[PDB]
């Protein structure tokens, strides 16, 4: 019956509970408590890039560390020259109210979607001179709020509705659903091999899948309200989650348990997007309260402040050679760190 | 219509899980290997760094 | 004479004491708003920047008027002040109906104002301003200005009595343009200011009821300043177009009183402009 | 993508022609175009440059006053006025296509080109080879040098590499000196120091042979070179 | 300087820029709105008229253009979301105004839209954004008041208690009864609304049928005296 159900559950998960309990010995604290601080790190804006008419809600970097995509209220996506401050392509939108936009590892698509169910799809490289929408990939029933590019042909969408999505593009047609959040999924993360992604939702839980299976591998539940962002740890083993419970969480993929948690008393602003180095010393953190906070990933002591945005900073990405943090927020703006 | 989630809380019991410590020994030996390809933790010097 | 050897001269220390830093902070409030789209932020920085150079204009007169009305730094030199000092003088007031008129334009018309660009039009106007002001005192530039008397003043750029009604209607014209055509225009702006949001459900009676000492109290402190000064300028030059040299024996400290009292207008401007407004303190 | 212009003939000297460049199947309004010649039997030339949005335009020196470059964009059409026609251009005019932005690959597109006939401190670039003999299956090594150093602080060198058939317009091979163009084969790559520089065909096939122009876009105006003939 | 391609480059970013500014000069003379409401509330009604009178199958949002006094307007209402709001409302904290559409003629459903409006007006993004409530179904309303089968008392007890403004407007005229019934919805919304305004935003009521045909002019007001209030800040009058 439902109550033998319920019952069964219970028990599992107080089982699990205590299986994470069994493997904790030690907290990363005490063993990172004989490392070397990171010291004070200044970071000073080098670029502008202005352009944007209406705040801006995600930006990605291309692979090449040079190039930079934005999606803004306004309805346009941005195509950046980080060193030179040049607009490359300005891309009109259907909707305006694109809230996730992806830049492909190849370079020659990009992605993005919002309140309108459609993870569109746009051709940077044609034969004619402009871009062109590629594909529209629909049949999510709620808004799409991050999109990611795994290859030229596949593409993985966290939506409103409580599911993820893997696509193809040639062939509209969802591959893969992944089931099993109860609450609005607001980020995701693919891993450095594109073989898994985790996926963080408005029940406080993330959820590590696996792309090829289908399956939820592992649930993490730590935090007290809803996850706004998450990033993989450059490893791959382990990710670090924003919530709007004003912490940051660090779990572990292998002892399936959280590591270490970022949080002050001053700051009770929830955390917007999260993001890492390249040796994940550093755990970048956007906030509500218009700032930056760079976190040393292994102490939990707060080493620097991003502070130059005259709103809340809603994106945040590292580039993938390490010499740079840009940094978008509601004031219409991004910010290119060094 | 439980009987999903029960089987799905099961298949995530069954999974080997490491002691903390040897993750956070883990997490930490990546980070100081990875120590010196880090630009932002480490600053290159302002004539290699294309933001000058 | 024998008053401008102490009151115009405490005027003018008071002012340089005072409205400088003043003019500084309120120049730089108005070039912070700059940054954010706005226009009003022209207009005031325009303001702010004119009222700086006449207050540091002002100390050559300072002793002009402290050392019994001689002028020794040179023919040359007075032309320079005087032109400076004359026309800031008159470009505050232009820029103050300016900043009225937008007001006016913003409240009365929210839906259809500013818009399109709004720096790149305000920044023409006030280019507009500054070359027709500049025009206007040019005249003046071109000038025999420095004066020597026999009762041992020796001024300059000013006359007692005035020649031949041609700087008469020049006065006359500087008076009827110079103000109560920016005086008039802001006055009549603020008015409509006021009885545009008449009809308004979302302002409630406090937050009207300082938007009316704002409209009407603005105005006043800008002809309580400028006022007395084109009074007696417009006196003068009437008379002469209609006395002898009574009568300007007799207004005589009267008129460079109110020179010192339309100067004052440099303390109130970064005042009721920057601290009175929430948005610049 | 397609350009075909027209207006070539037989002209008297010191007369007027206007050649038109009509263009279908690209956005036209964000490339930039350019007018390249090549005598009846000698290498191309470059002869003027016309931006995107109009806003800029450049000559040859040896065509600086008499020609004028115009667009038509809602039309979609590329112009040549020319006046006082000598009889140093006759020539076969090229309408070229370019786009610059980070990573595009200007001259990519070359139309047909029209025939003109009249009656009776810039780089220098240098292809001393002036003849190859090949044979289908052999790896040949075209070569090209500068005179002044084409490596610009940017880190780009700005050479390109054309191959011309026999028959049709030159097709872009090579891009600042390593990028292979969209369509090209694999069978093409390029290498070079910033002064000296040269082309590699790998496995050479029967559709590789023609001339090979080269071509520096470090600064106007821009020189090509003899080319070398591949046979 | 810097090389020919990128003098090239620079003048494509410039032009950029150019339609960028072009874009900037529409975007900023239209006026944005959020159409809110439940299954009953007629606000499909509302936008079809609007739509017809002024000039995809699991999609997520609907918009509408019309234009009141050559002044456009763009109205957003959200069509396959989710029960769940508090996540995408962010997306419209820079709108002009919120159109909450309410069923006034429900009586066993008002508690829930007093409640969705209470979500809305006490929103932490809503803030500084104000809302235009239109009371909607006043037909349904007097019908049902004037048949007397059904009775608001014991839906709502303090109803016995009340007795109708002396700033009351019945226009048409009507029988006290249906006026009584419909300034009591009313002032139910407006309590809400002016318990923890603050003064940064405000409430627009309107008593609405879904024919009328004066429901574009009355948005095109509000929004005249929402950004005649926002102007007085920015031009620091107040």
């Amino acid at each position: 019956e439902l109550d033998q159900l319920r019952q069964e559950a219970e028990q599992l998960k107080n089982q699990i509970r205590d299986a994470r309990k069994a493997c904790a010995d030690a907290t990363l604290s005490q063993i990172t408590n004989n490392i070397d601080p990171v010291g004070r790190i200044q970071m000073r804006t080098r670029r502008t890039l202005r352009g944007h008419l209406a705040k801006i809600y995600a930006m990605h970097w291309g692979t090449d560390s040079r190039l930079l995509v934005s999606a803004s209220q306004d309805g346009k996506l941005i195509i950046w020259d980080s060193y030179t401050t040049n607009k490359v392509h300005a891309i009109p939108l259907r909707s305006s109210w694109v809230m996730t936009c992806a830049y492909a590892p190849s370079g020659n698509y990009v992605a993005c979607g919002g309140l309108d169910n459609i993870c569109s799809i746009y051709n940077l490289k044609t034969r004619e001179g402009n871009v062109r929408v590629s594909r529209e990939l629909a049949g999510h029933t709620g808004y799409l709020s991050c999109c990611r590019f795994l290859d030229d042909n596949q593409i993985v969408t966290s939506s409103g509705d409580t599911t993820c999505a893997l696509w193809d593009i040639e062939t509209g047609q969802q591959t893969t659903t992944f089931t099993g959040h109860t609450g609005d999924v607001m980020s995701l993360s693919l891993a450095p091999d594109t073989r898994l992604f985790v996926s963080g939702a408005c029940d406080a839980s993330a959820k590590l899948w696996d792309v090829r299976e289908g399956m939820c591998r592992q649930t993490f539940t730590g935090h007290e309200s809803d996850i706004n962002a998450i990033c993989f740890f450059p490893n791959g083993n382990a990710f670090a989650t924003g919530s709007d419970d004003a912490t940051c969480r660090l779990f572990d993929l292998r002892a399936d348990q959280e590591l270490m948690t970022y949080s002050h008393d001053n700051i009770i602003c929830g955390i917007t997007s999260v993001s890492f180095s390249k040796s994940g010393r550093l755990l970048l953190a956007g906030y509500d309260d218009f700032n930056c906070n760079v976190w040393d990933a292994l102490k939990a002591d707060r080493a620097g402040v991003l502070a130059g945005h005259d709103n809340r900073v809603s994106c945040l990405g590292v580039t993938d050679d390490g010499m740079a943090v840009a940094t978008g927020s509601w004031d219409s703006f991004l910010k290119i760190w060094n | 219509q439980a009987r999903k989630l029960v089987e799905q809380l099961k298949m995530e019991a069954n999974i080997d899980r490491i002691k903390v410590s040897k993750a956070a020994a883990d997490l930490m030996a990546y980070c100081e290997a990875h120590a010196k390809e880090d630009p932002l933790l480490t600053p290159v010097p302002a004539s290699e760094n294309p933001f000058r | 004479s024998g008053l401008d050897s102490v009151l115009p001269p405490s005027l003018y220390a008071l002012v340089f004491t005072l409205g400088l830093p003043a003019n500084l902070l309120a120049l730089w409030a108005a070039w912070l708003q700059v940054r954010k789209g706005r226009e009003l932020g022209v207009y005031l920085l325009n303001l702010s920047l004119s009222d700086l150079l006449l207050i540091c204009a002002l100390p050559p007169w300072t002793d002009y008027y402290l050392r019994r009305d001689v002028w020794g730094y040179g023919p040359g030199a007075c032309r320079l002040f005087g032109f400076v000092f004359y026309t800031n003088l008159y470009v505050g007031a232009a820029f103050l109906s300016c900043v009225s008129a937008d007001r006016y334009l913003a409240v009365a018309h929210p839906l259809r104002f500013p818009g399109a660009r709004p720096i790149r039009s305000a920044a023409a106007v006030s280019a507009l301003i500054w070359m027709l002001e500049l025009a206007a005192n040019a005249p003046p530039l071109l000038a025999e200005a420095i004066h020597r008397d026999r009762y041992n003043h020796t001024f300059c750029y000013e006359s007692y009595p005035l020649s031949g009604r041609g700087a008469a209607l020049a006065n006359v014209g500087r008076v009827l343009a110079g103000f109560l055509l920016p005086w008039g225009v802001m006055m009549l702006c603020y008015a409509g200011l006021l009885r545009a949001l008449r009809g308004s459900a979302s302002c409630e009676q406090r937050e009207r009821r300082r938007v009316r000492r704002l409209a009407l109290g603005l105005p006043c402190v800008a002809l309580l300043c400028y006022g007395p000064y084109h009074a007696l300028l417009l006196l003068r030059s009437l008379v002469f177009l209609v006395g002898g040299c009574a009568l300007e024996e007799r207004l005589f400290p009267a008129y460079h009183a109110s020179l010192a009292l339309a100067t004052l207008n440099c303390l109130a401007d970064p005042a009721l402009y920057c601290l009175a407004c929430p948005g610049a303190r | 993508v397609q350009l075909v212009e027209s207006g070539g003939g037989l002209v008297q000297p010191g007369g007027s022609r206007k050649l038109s460049c009509s263009a279908s199947g690209f956005a036209f309004s964000s490339f930039g175009m350019h007018w390249v010649r090549q005598a009846p039997e000698k290498g191309l030339e470059w002869v003027a440059y016309i931006s995107s949005g109009s806003g800029t335009i450049y000559y040859a020196d040896t065509v600086k006053g008499r020609f004028t470059i115009s667009r038509d964009d809602p039309k979609n059409t590329l112009f040549l006025q020319m006046t006082s026609l000598r009889s140093e251009d006759t020539a076969m005019y090229y309408c070229v296509r370019s786009i610059y932005y980070y990573g595009s690959s200007p001259f990519d597109f070359w139309g047909q080109g029209t025939t003109l006939t009249v009656s009776s401190s810039d780089i220098v670039m240098t292809q001393a080879t002036s003849s190859v003999p090949v044979t289908p299956g052999e790896s040949v090594s075209i070569s090209c040098r500068s005179s002044k150093s084409l490596l610009h602080s940017n880190g780009n060198t700005y050479l390109y590499w054309f191959l011309q058939r026999p028959g049709q317009s030159p097709q872009l091979l090579i891009y600042r000196m390593s990028n292979l163009a969209s369509g090209v084969p694999d069978r093409f790559s390029g290498s070079g120091s910033g002064t000296a520089f040269t082309l590699t065909i790998s496995r050479l096939e029967a559709e590789d042979v023609g001339v090979y122009y080269c071509m520096q876009h470090l600064e106007y105006p821009l020189t090509f070179g003899a080319g070398t003939k591949l046979e | 300087t810097l090389s020919a391609e990128d003098k090239a480059a620079v003048e494509r970013s410039k032009m950029i820029e150019k339609q960028l500014q072009k874009d900037k000069q529409v975007y900023r003379a239209t006026h944005r709105l959020l159409l809110l409401g439940a299954d009953n509330s007629g606000k499909s009604t509302i936008v079809k008229q609007m739509r017809i009178y002024h000039v995809v199958k699991t999609s997520g949002i609907f918009e509408t253009k019309f234009q009141v006094d050559k002044v456009n307007f763009h109205m957003f209402d959200v069509g396959a979301q989710r029960d769940e709001r508090r996540k995408w409302i962010q997306c419209f904290n820079d709108v002009t105004a919120i159109i909450f559409v309410v069923d006034s003629s429900d009586y066993a459903r008002l508690q829930e839209a007093l409640n969705d409006f209470k979500s809305i007006w006490n929103n932490r993004w809503l803030r500084t954004i104000s809302v235009i409530l239109f009371l909607n179904k006043q037909d349904l309303l007097a019908e049902k008041v004037l048949a007397g089968k059904s009775k608001i008392e014991d839906y709502f007890p303090e109803f016995a208690r009340y007795t109708t403004p002396e700033d009351a407007t019945p226009e048409p005229g009507e029988d006290p009864r249906v006026t009584r019934a419909k300034y009591f919805i009313r002032d139910e919304f407006l309590r809400i609304s002016t318990a923890s305004g603050d003064g940064r935003h405000y409430c627009y009521p309107h008593f609405t049928c879904s024919v009328d045909t004066e429901n574009a002019r009355r948005i095109f007001n509000d929004c005249r005296d929402i950004i005649q209030r926002m102007h007085l800040r920015q031009y620091e009058l107040l």
